[PDB]
């Protein structure tokens, strides 16, 4: 079964870098485009990137464009996610999901989701 | 009606020999950048029509070694093409094409199982054409065949966007012309409206093949000598085009229903052609070339003093990668390097001909007049090929009667 | 930016009932659009794509419909595990954009 | 023993593997990656009384007019260079000179980027007065693709605006025409 | 020009592809998908003064005795036909 | 019949394959994989009145001059004997 595991939820100081991991198994990693999405509380899903194994392609919403970087590694299959300039609004549950597009379905997985907190 | 030239012209103990020396085309392999109106680099690829229009010194007032045998009445001077060398110097390659927005969204053959990206959009795609080696040569520039979006259809419809009319234009072959691909040889600029169906090099340009039917359905063969051909390609992978289907399958065949269902996909469905194998035994060039016989009635003979080579290869269409800095960094940076895309193509042109006169008689000048009156006031007992782009090569001044000190002229002598 | 706006943001009903559910989008979208309900502290899941189509294991109550900008979901029959958030989600450009977010409850 | 040689590079410009389908993605400052790669299978005898020489591609004079720039096309040149021992074979890649014109040192496997490969003038060996450089020559080269890829990198000469619909998001940014 | 067509289908039987590694088996309700193909390379000339017969497996009479079916495998026939303009090669 | 002889080895040093892509260039402690393989097809018959002979590759004598040296390179040589029965084909 596809399997995806995010990291422990994490809280961090204003201003500092967050790394978020989530390793995924059980089907052919590279060839999937894995997005982050994040959700905050009060407020509706929004959606951060994606990027695909292949090549390391990646691509940013026009608001986040700036204040992340985000990469994968193929040695156990995993992404990760970095954030700089933490701002206050920014404590949110964060997720990584991936679909596959078939010639009729579509194949649809989350991770379980992790609480990033930003305080002084 | 219509007799074979070899009744009345006369062939001579005469042989000279031309050489066209280095030719170099380069440039780029998909499209012509311009600044300000003004080509700097146009377009050179392996997938191009070569159509060389070689002009010939005069004969009559040429510096005849043997001028006894001429008379300036009843008696005019030809030349005759005998023997002809192509000297390819590149090495094998094997062209790349592609396009960075191309309708490439399912395939079909579920080992990738692409699944149509949402919402209307395209897709970086890259592929070979075939294997393609045709030579030609004659007195008469070549005609090739494509079909087009021609007349309007019949009656009076009303319609906005539907499925053209199917024209089979026939066109002079210029220098320019694009060469027949695996997706069909058509007029992808105007019949194609996406630009987005085919690689770059020819969305925007008219393929078209010669068609060999009328080719030799000519009367009098002035428009070939001698063809030769060698084709390779093999479908490689397939797949499908998005949009919608105006021409829709019929219910009596596939039955619909149920969830994930209800909505027919594309019945559009092509493929990527691939070349496979290359090899110098395969090579029809940078070998000497003999005459015997043209199939037509015309004996390697070049009126007016005009000549047509044409010559695809895509044995030496490898595509070249260059890069630059713009400046330099401690690390590998992306953005210091400029990458562009150089393609070169090298040619020999090598002729032996033979001197060739004529008898003019009431009936021969009836003959030379009917098939073409142009020459008649040439020899002096509007030319719409201005307007057509050609390859121009000029060998005035450089015939040779000592043909001994060219390799062509060894393997002439060689055999008779 | 692609945006969009559901309504209503917030209905209350009881067992069995016939609920619609709408969002406006701001550009066209043709049919790529999808449906996603969250359960409170889970990852809410597809249920409708194609702007008409049903996911795999999923009941025939959930149906979709709507084109252009207006787009429409409505549940014949309300099942207790049904009362969660709603969103309508368009995949037609990036970037992603969902709407604000729709939230039945028992009367 | 019969047997295929083999090189690569480790850190290659591979953007993207194109054939199948494409990812159009936003490079990275590094996406270079380990790549292994064959050339092409050549046998070739010449003999002679005079060394043979070889074409290769290079950089010739300046470029023309009075020029300004940073990181243009340079003139590119047929340079006429003999052989000596110690070149290498032409590969699919062309015949010049990889340690003038490939800036990255990074485009080719390592065996080809400091050095310069160069195929045998066959036409120089004709229409030379003598024929002194050759007396009998065999070949026999064949060669075919096996994959597909584009390079990373920003495009110098970019696409023109008439052939190529582009718009909406994702795009703006085009994707890698060059295709090796 | 020399060039090869494609044909395919929309909804195929392509259940699962068995090359290298096979899926669960017992099928879904719906498991038909898009797949395309071409077909075997053929040349062919026929020269005469009478037309060509050729022929296809086709469901001939039914079975012997008096058997009763449903949707059981019908009887196999050798059934022998002029070609006409309009049949499409094997 | 003809039929292809095929090997292979349970724990056989696959680290990457680099065909069209490459993994992280750092490997683990032993990153050893299971995995088949052929080799190139061979027929040849020689007749003689004496034992052919065959040469193979190996180290050849100490290094020169007096080195030190641990784990490196050793001096190849193309060492000749007689081909007798029981040795491996190429």
């Amino acid at each position: 079964q596809v399997q995806l595991v995010q990291s422990g939820s994490e809280v961090k100081k204003p201003g500092a870098s967050v790394t978020v991991s989530c390793k995924a198994s059980g089907y052919v990693f590279t060839g999937q485009y894995i997005h982050w999405v994040r959700q905050a509380p009060g407020q509706g899903l929004e959606w951060i990137g994606w990027i695909t194994p292949n090549t390391g392609g990646t691509n940013y919403g026009q608001k986040f464009e700036d204040r992340v970087s985000m990469t994968r590694e193929t040695s156990i299959s995993t992404a990760y996610m970095e954030l700089r300039s933490l701002r206050s609004d920014d404590t949110a549950v964060y997720y990584c999901l991936t679909r596959r597009y078939g010639h009729y379905d579509l194949f649809e997985y989350w991770g379980q989701g992790t609480l990033v907190t930003v305080s002084s | 009606k219509v007799v074979a030239t070899d009744a009345y012209v006369t062939r001579t103990n005469i042989f000279y020999h031309a050489s066209s020396s280095r030719l170099l085309a380069v440039g780029h392999p998909y499209f012509s950048i311009k600044r300000a109106n003004k080509t700097v680099v146009p377009k050179v690829s392996g997938y191009q029509y070569r159509v060389f229009k070689v002009v010939l010194p005069d004969p009559n007032k040429f510096a005849l070694p043997d001028s006894s045998l001429f008379d300036p009445t009843t008696q005019r001077l030809v030349w005759a093409c005998t023997g002809l060398e192509v000297g390819r110097g590149q090495p094998l390659g094997v062209g790349v094409s592609g396009h960075p927005f191309l309708n490439k969204y399912d395939d079909v053959e579920n080992s990738g199982s692409g699944g149509n990206p949402g919402q209307d959009n395209r897709v970086n795609v890259g592929m070979d054409y075939k294997q393609t080696q045709l030579c030609m040569v004659g007195c008469a520039p070549p005609l090739g065949e494509h079909w087009g979006k021609g007349k309007q259809c019949t009656n009076t419809p009303v319609q906005a966007g539907d499925c053209p009319p199917l024209e089979l234009i026939t066109s002079v072959i210029q220098d320019g012309d694009m060469v027949d691909t695996g997706f069909g040889a058509m007029n992808f600029a105007d019949l194609q409206t996406n630009k987005s169906d085919v690689p770059i090099d020819i969305c925007g340009t008219t393929c078209k093949y010669p068609d060999y039917l009328q080719m030799a359905a000519d009367p009098y063969g002035d428009r070939l000598f001698f063809f030769l051909r060698k084709e390779q390609m093999f479908a490689r992978h397939f797949f499908n085009r998005a949009g919608e289907v105006g021409e829709p399958v019929p219910d009596t065949l596939i039955i619909k229903g149920s969830g994930n269902r209800t909505s027919v996909g594309s019945s559009i469905y092509v493929n990527t052609p691939s070349g496979s194998l290359v090899s110098s035994e395969a090579q029809l060039f940078n070998k000497p070339y003999w005459l015997q016989k043209a199939q037509g009635h015309n004996n390697g003979i070049c009126w007016g003093n005009q000549l047509f080579v044409t010559v695809v290869d895509t044995t030496r269409s490898t595509n070249m990668t260059l890069c630059a800095s713009v400046t330099t960094s401690s690390t590998y940076t992306n953005s210091d390097y400029k990458e562009y895309m150089r393609h070169v193509e090298e040619y020999d042109l090598q002729f032996i001909f033979q001197l060739c006169s004529i008898t003019l008689s009431a009936e021969v000048v009836a003959y030379i007049h009917t098939m073409n009156p142009s020459v008649l006031e040439d020899w002096n007992f509007p030319d719409p090929y201005k307007n057509l782009s050609f390859w121009e090569v000029n060998l005035k001044e450089k015939f040779s009667s000592e043909l001994d000190q060219y390799p062509l002229g060894r393997k002439f002598l060689l055999q008779s | 930016d692609i945006q969009m706006t559901q309504s209503p943001s917030t209905l209350s009903a009881s067992v069995g009932d016939r609920v619609t559910i709408t969002c406006r989008a701001s550009q066209t979208i043709y049919n790529w659009l999808a449906w996603y309900q969250q359960k409170p502290g889970k990852a809410p899941n597809i249920l409708i794509y194609k702007a008409s189509t049903l996911q795999n294991g999923v009941p025939a109550r959930f149906s979709g419909g709507g084109s252009g900008t207006e787009f429409t979901l409505t549940i014949s029959g309300l099942q207790p595990d049904d009362f969660a958030t709603y969103y309508c989600q368009q995949y037609n450009s990036y970037p992603w954009t969902f709407g604000q977010g729709t939230k039945v409850e028992i009367k």
